[PDB]
Formats: structure tokens, sequence, C-alpha cells
């Protein structure tokens, strides 16, 4: 498997993550942490 | 020195 | 585990690596110590002078304390080799869980999630030292895909 990334605004993206961040500080469920180390 | 430097840098000492 | 003090806006930079130790603290100790090793070290260098930062700083001293206390016979804590190949090994597991869930067309926030947090853990390799060639490339990726996909869904677009 490639794990190619194209050229991204880098600024930006640091801008999306945190906001993506924010999403998850603002959930409750972990449940994805789970569900990822189970996984087959 | 610094003692929260110190606390870190003795945390992370490996012995 | 003492609360910590509001986050100085100093710290921006390491509130959601802070965020995944507690989402560990259960889940797996050494990941949570790790992340708040990782967020001390980052935090020290950024600032350890201005008062509401060393206050913060002071306080997380403490914590990482009390954690290396409780998992004290745990290799993982007593040798930061272990403790780095633990993390490595637990970040790939949750990349590659949300790279098969993209590589299938399964785009839901579990699988979001899954890459922006690998992409956190991939950061607190760092503390450990120089990242290996695929964590580069991986953190690279996970950033992107976490980015992407959220905005697709959020757009009607297919990723």
């Amino acid at each position: 498997r490639s794990y190619g990334t194209p050229e991204l605004d880098e600024d930006d993206l640091e801008a999306e993550l945190d906001a993506l961040g924010d999403e998850l500080l603002a959930d409750e469920d972990s449940s994805y942490l789970d569900e990822a180390a189970s996984a087959p | 020195q610094d003692e929260l430097s110190q606390r870190l840098a003795r945390l992370r000492d490996q012995v | 585990l003492a609360p910590l003090p509001p986050l100085p806006a100093q710290f921006k930079s390491i509130q959601h690596h802070l965020r995944t130790a507690q989402e560990h603290d259960k889940r797996d100790p050494v990941v949570a110590y790790y992340c708040r090793l990782y967020a001390m070290q980052t935090g020290m260098k950024i600032d350890s002078k201005t008062p509401e930062c060393r206050k913060f700083l002071s306080k997380l001293m403490d914590q990482l304390e009390a954690l290396k206390k409780q998992l004290g016979d745990n290799e993982a804590i007593t040798q930061e080799i272990v403790g780095c190949a633990h993390l490595e090994n637990y970040a790939l597991k949750m990349f590659l869980y949300a790279d098969n869930e993209d590589r299938a067309g399964r785009f839901h926030k579990n699988m979001i999630k899954s890459f922006y947090t690998a992409s956190l853990l991939i950061d607190v390799i760092t503390v450990f030292g120089e990242l290996t060639d695929e964590n580069v490339k991986h953190r690279k990726y996970a950033r992107w895909k976490a980015t992407y996909i959220h905005n697709c869904l959020k757009n009607g677009e297919t990723p």
C-alpha cells in the first residue's frame, strides 16, 4: 500500500485538524478506540 | 536548576 | 488524578493530545502516560515561565508522577524504548483500521476519529526521538484523510 499525500494548505489543515479535535472534545463517545483495536 | 525541569528529567531517567 | 487548570492559550497546540490522554486513562494507561509526557515536554519548550503556564505544567507533572508510581512495575513505563514500541503498535493498529474503512468506502465518524487520533499518537511518539519513515508518511496521510473525509461528508462530496 502507498500513502502519498497531495499538496495541502498546511496552515488551513492545522486549523481544520483543531476544529476536528474540538468536535472530538465535545463528543463523549470514545468507542472508536475500542472498535479500532478489535478490528481484524 | 529548575525543580520542574529536574522533576521531568528525574521522571524520564532510565534506570 | 487531580484535574488540570484551564489550558493556557500558549498551550493550544497540546490541547488535543491531552484529550487523547484522558481517552486512555482506563483503556490504556501506558498510552495515557505518554500522551501526558509529550504534552509536558512540549509545553516546557513553549513556555515554562509565564505564571499561568508554569502552574499548568506543575500540575501536569503531578499527574505524570502519580501515573508513573501507579504503573511502576510496567516495563513500558520503566523503559521508554518499550513504551515507544507499545505506542507504535497501538497507533499503527488504529491507523490501519481507519485505512481499511476508507479503502472499503465506509466513511463515518469512527474512522475519521481513528485517523485523527492516530496522527496525534504519532505526534506523541516524537517524545522518544526521530519518527520512523512509516510514521512520517502515515501521519501526513492520516491528517489529510481525517479532514478530507470530514469535509466530503459535511458537503455531500464522495471521497
